[PDB]
RNA sequence: GGUUGCGGCCAUAUCUACCAGAAAGCACCGUUUCCCGUCCGAUCAACUGUAGUUAAGCUGGUAAGAGCCUGACCGAGUAGUGUAGUGGGUGACCAUACGCGAAACUCAGGUGCUGCAAUCU
RNA sequence: GAGAACAGAAAUCUCCAGUAGAACAAAAGGGUAAAAGCCCCCUUGAUUUUGAUUUUCAGUGUGAAUACAAACCAUGAAAGU
RNA sequence: AAGCUCGUAUCAGUUUUAUGAGGUAAAGCGAAUGAUUAGAGGUUCCGGGGUCGAAAUGACCUUGACCUAUUCUCAAACUUUAAAUAUGUAAGAAGUCCUUGUUACUUAAUUGAACGUGGACAUUUGAAUGAAGAGCUUUUAGUGGGCCAUUUUUGGUAAGC
């Protein structure tokens, strides 16, 4: 029925996606480490694309992972930013959702010219206790039909507590 | 068959597709018979003993009609080719009597021109949904 | 060509006993074009052994004309006549392969009175000579002998 | 999920064997501790299995045959209890007297046990059991580690050193017991001794207790229970030592009722099946139920 | 021009089984091989060391060496008028007990039996094979049994 | 009979959906002093067996279920083929004689078996 | 496939399905899924001696290759390789 | 050509029995790859052109693309299946069984591995058929343009090519 399996946060990714190599991707990645806390985790162009102005191999953009109590202290932050509304897009059919902002200091977090404003994309992903089952080593298995995430289930969590509005269809 | 019949009273359908290349060697003093592989000259079917060319599907009435069709069509092609009548329900299959049986049953689904087959294999479900004439109360 | 070696026919009508299994039926088969054969009755094999018996004996080839012929090489097997040589033929049975063996290849002439067909390279079944043609072999033999 | 399987992709599709399949057994490593030099013919090589459960150490000297495994011996730390350990019964010390339990008990039954005493001593140095002269060369093992990762402090590698100072010839390197220095290149084994007898959960037990009496009482509960005062844990390892070489013999568990009666019981719980007679039963009822259109 | 490498036409030949590709199953590693022991040769082309060439796939021959990971192998083969003999070193994937060798054995321990329980009541053996034999008279009954007759059958078009 | 560890063969064992599971086991599951590894104690390491739960895993049942397996005078002695003729036929090609013999099709049945060691109302 | 500010067909971030439809310098074919692919850690077995063996064959040479013996090393907890 | 060593033997352009290997013929294509005719249904909530309020970030359109279940037809360099003919090995005295000797190899281990002593078992001693004797050595001639027929088969319109 409803007893262990309730329903949670996995994880919270913060995504920045820059778009070029150099002292404005080491800015934005500052952004992250104060504000995660963490050490922040840099991607690399899967290709070169003249229009976008990036180079194969060359870091682009910058992102970092959270969990736990963090995670969910840091969504709400966001949340706040949007005024508690998110889409009926928004939400994955596989149960996760996310949002952006743009400039950063819309949630707590000074101004430090030499830092900037930066905007972000923020995801975070549902799993319930167990998906240990999926990620470990040995005897790695799928989740239950039953059991495991969907878009129903988790906009419906998301509305009950948050006391947020989803929107159109 | 369309000028004594109707451009409507028929099916005709070709029954064979012309894969084989052939190729000529082709000369052009002159080069010999050194490397004479030849380059694509054109298409051809290759084509059995009893297999069909062409197949036609019309109304009983219009047999004869029919039968001239592929009578004047010989004229074309080389070789023996016969024109058989067949027991069977246009292109379908099932000798008129079998598939009768079977449509008067609720057997049989109209498809795109063709037609499905009630099975009593797969889900009983959907085989349900999809042939409800089968089992349904219905006269 | 190997298998009408190992059968003892390297020539045209000469003849010779097969014992009948599998391992020497499919011979039988290979061979079948080339050769006529059938089932021989007492009468037939009496008379193959009487009048065209002749034994082998430190290779040379010897008429049996005397019982003491047969006992002298045969003896050893029972057979001590022409008439256990015979037997021990048609009933098959123990000696066979050695009895069978000391008989040489019969050497027939050609059929008095004709092969009956006007084509001998097709099979019995057909029309005629070549395979098994069962009993009809002894009145072919009985021509030949 | 509409990612639905074509009846072609079935059809072409090969299965892993069954054990890959169900995330037990690296076949790739297996096959390189299970085959032999094929020059010495059927001398079995012996793999010394170690694995853990969530609340069970697991010890098998296992050999291969084609027509299965076979084990030599078997020890558990469940077994421990017999030998003065009622806790931890997971923990590093714990694999420590599994390896030495297992190592003590196949060669008891091998006949190996007096020849190839093992350390008895034990401040936990870097050794293997050496051959003695002019007799028997030491049994020999090789280390399974299923599945289980190489790190530098492992359990699992706490199994391979009670089961080296046991006595038995089982090839390794200092580089994974806890106490291995990857800047020193070195072994302090002032540490490695520590763990043997469970110095680190010993110091936790005091650092708690003085630090949150509550927490204490919850990861101690059984501690308190049985008055187990913290700095006699290494009496509790020592002692079971002592005990494990005194006494390596398995037995077996007393056994309330009968392989039968478990039979006629114990999974008669078990769902018995359909004859094709009953299917096609249901399959004419089920029709009847659902025909007619909606 | 022309081609002739080491593995020239092996397309199929060294192919795996369909649905059996991969890792090899152990007991392929714990077959025991011996001096003398008599292996059927078939290359399984995963494993690319070791391998016979191809010349001898299929081909069976006789153990003369053991080796860490490899037997010996000795084949007979014919070059020219007169077979020379080779010596192969192939290793264990490669190579597989020859089944027929077991059955001969077998029976070798099923001859001395039957002849041990013959000597102890003294009495003939008839220990070697005979060939399928000709049939021996038989009556047939027809009671349930009266024979149906048939007739040959009328040309039809089914098209 | 259940369950676990190590297996043999490697779908009759896989796939999809829905049920059900006593006891023990297994699991999920609590913790972060310690050895150890992470962007993240999620995985990996360690600690308790203590606070909890059969939800999942796992086991078994259901299904005119997808697949896989097996059988059959199901198709078919068909297709193809070794051998024979101064056989037919302008030819394409075909028939007969002595043999060997499929695949698809159809229908029926089936849906892991098992070795070692331990443990269990 | 379903999801996430600027973000677009195409940038980065989750989740699900996924028998290989990818990747493995190169032609093609074979082979491979807790790998033979991708990321990382340590390395010089691409070393030393000299025989046997497979292909091509005359059972000469050459190229290539296989399994051992005797050294000295690499790696790994280890079996091993 | 010269012989030599032996003498029923192990032989063999053959069958049988047993046990292997093979991917051609055929077959297949509502099975993978590739090709190919036709509709049918459903998708696009993420390619597009309209008409409906220019309206459209909204409907019903026809048109692609794609998906599902069907449908007609194909492969030397496609395939799950898979022949016939051809093809490897075996059918014993150099065998079998019992006892227990040697070693520096090998094993936890006189444990294995090899090779042996001593003891036992010869009527069919381990299918068939044949054997015109089997085995072996040296030396040397000519040849090193080939062509034809059935069947398989490639190039070519074809050819007494």
């Amino acid at each position: 029925q409803n007893p262990m399996r309730d329903l949670k946060i996995e994880k919270l990714v913060l995504n920045i996606s820059v778009g070029e190599s150099g002292d404005r991707l080491t800015r934005a990645s500052k952004v992250l480490e104060q504000l995660s806390g963490q050490t922040p985790v840099q991607s690399k162009a899967r290709y070169t694309v003249r229009t976008f102005g990036i180079r194969r191999n060359e870091k682009i953009a910058v992102h970092v992972t959270v969990r736990g109590p963090k995670a969910e202290e840091i969504l709400e932050r966001g949340l706040k930013v949007k005024e508690y509304q998110l889409r009926d897009r928004n939400f994955s059919a596989t149960g996760n959702f996310g949002f952006g902002i743009d400039e950063h200091i819309d949630l707590g977090i000074k101004y430090d010219p030499s830092i900037g404003i930066f905007g972000m994309d923020f995801y975070v992903v549902m799993n319930r206790p167990g998906a240990r089952v999926t990620r470990r080593k040995r005897c790695k298995g799928t989740v239950g039909n039953s059991h495991k995430t969907t878009k129903e289930d988790t906009v419906s969590w998301f509305k009950q507590k948050y006391d947020a509005d989803v929107l159109d269809k | 068959m369309t000028t004594v019949s109707g451009r409507d009273a028929f099916h005709l359908r070709v029954r064979v597709h012309p894969f084989h290349v052939l190729r000529i060697n082709k000369m052009l003093l002159q080069q010999g018979m050194r490397g004479a592989w030849g380059k694509p000259h054109g298409l051809a079917a290759r084509v059995d003993i009893g297999q069909i060319i062409f197949s036609v599907r019309t109304k009983d009435s219009n047999k004869d009609v029919v039968v001239e069709g592929l009578r004047r069509a010989r004229y074309k092609f080389p070789g023996q080719q016969k024109i058989i009548l067949s027991k069977k329900w246009g292109f379908t299959n099932l000798d008129r009597p079998e598939y009768l049986k079977k449509r008067e049953a609720g057997e049989v689904k109209d498809d795109g021109a063709f037609v499905k087959f009630l099975s009593k294999k797969g889900s009983l479900e959907n085989n349900i949904r999809e042939f409800p004439e089968y089992f349904a109360a219905q006269a | 060509r190997k298998v009408l070696q190992l059968l003892r026919l390297t020539r045209i009508n000469s003849g010779t006993f097969v014992k009948v299994t599998k391992a020497t039926l499919e011979l039988l088969k290979l061979i079948e074009p080339y050769v006529a054969y059938g089932y021989p009755s007492y009468s037939t094999i009496r008379q193959l052994v009487y009048k065209r018996g002749f034994g082998k004996i430190n290779k040379q080839r010897v008429p049996l004309s005397d019982n003491a012929i047969i006992e002298a090489n045969l003896g050893k097997y029972g057979i001590l006549s022409i008439d256990d040589l015979i037997h021990e033929i048609i009933t098959v049975g123990p000696h066979f392969k050695q009895a069978n063996n000391f008989l040489w290849p019969f050497k027939l002439s050609n059929p008095s009175g004709g092969w009956g067909v006007p084509r001998k390279f097709k099979h019995f079944i057909q029309g005629g000579s070549f395979g098994n043609r069962e009993e009809f072999i002894n009145k072919l033999v009985k021509s030949m002998n | 999920q509409k990612d639905a399987k074509s009846s072609a992709y079935s059809s072409r599709f090969q299965t892993p064997f069954r054990r890959r399949r169900e995330g037990k057994t690296d076949y790739y490593q297996r096959k390189r501790l299970v085959t032999q030099h094929k020059a010495k013919y059927n001398t079995p090589k012996y793999r010394l299995v170690v694995r853990f459960t969530n609340k069970d150490i697991i010890c098998q000297i296992i050999s291969s045959t084609i027509t299965g495994d076979v084990v030599l011996a078997a020890a558990y730390s469940h077994e421990l209890p017999r030998y003065g350990i009622t806790h931890g019964l997971t923990n590093w010390a714990a694999a420590y007297a599994t390896g030495l339990l297992i190592a003590r008990r196949t060669l008891q039954k091998l006949g190996l046990d007096e020849t190839y005493k093992g350390v008895e001593e034990v401040e936990g140095e870097y050794e293997l059991t050496e051959a003695v002269e002019d007799g028997p060369r030491p049994f020999k093992v090789f280390l399974d580690i299923g599945l289980q990762r190489t790190t530098t402090g492992a359990r699992v590698f706490g199994a391979l050193k009670g089961a080296s100072d046991g006595g038995l010839y089982v090839p390794h390197s200092e580089n994974r017991f806890p106490g291995w220095d990857f800047e020193t290149e070195e072994i302090d084994p002032e540490l490695l001794r520590s763990y043997i007898f469970g110095g680190h959960v010993s110091q936790y037990m005091e650092e708690l207790a003085d630090d949150d009496e509550e927490r204490f009482s919850e990861l101690f509960k059984g501690y308190l229970a049985d008055d187990i005062d913290a700095d006699s844990l290494e009496d509790i390892y020592t002692s079971a030592h002592e005990a494990i070489r005194a006494d390596p013999a398995f037995k077996p568990t007393e056994k309330k009722f009968t392989k039968e009666q478990y039979a006629a019981e114990s999974k008669k719980y078990r769902q018995t099946k359909l004859s094709k007679e009953e299917r096609a039963a249901r399959v004419a009822a089920k029709i009847a139920a659902l025909a007619g259109q909606q | 021009g022309k081609s002739h490498g080491y593995r020239s036409r092996t397309r199929y030949m060294f192919q795996r089984d369909f649905r059996k590709h991969g890792a090899v199953h152990l007991s392929t590693y714990l077959k025991v091989y011996k001096v003398g022991d008599i292996v059927d040769i078939k290359a399984n082309g995963s494993i690319q060391k070791g391998m016979p060439h191809k010349f001898y796939q299929g081909k069976t021959g006789v153990v003369y060496n053991v080796t860490k990971s490899s037997v010996g192998v000795i084949i007979n083969k014919m070059v020219g008028n007169r077979y020379l003999e080779k010596r192969l070193n192939l290793r264990v994937e490669h190579i597989k007990h020859s089944k027929c060798r077991q059955e001969f054995l077998e029976r070798v321990k099923a001859n001395a039996a039957k002849r041990a329980e013959a000597k102890a009541q003294g009495v003939a053996v008839q220990l070697k094979r005979q060939p399928a034999q000709p049939r021996e008279s038989r009556i047939v009954s027809t009671e349930g049994n009266v024979p149906q007759t048939l007739a040959p059958v009328p040309y039809e078009t089914f098209i």
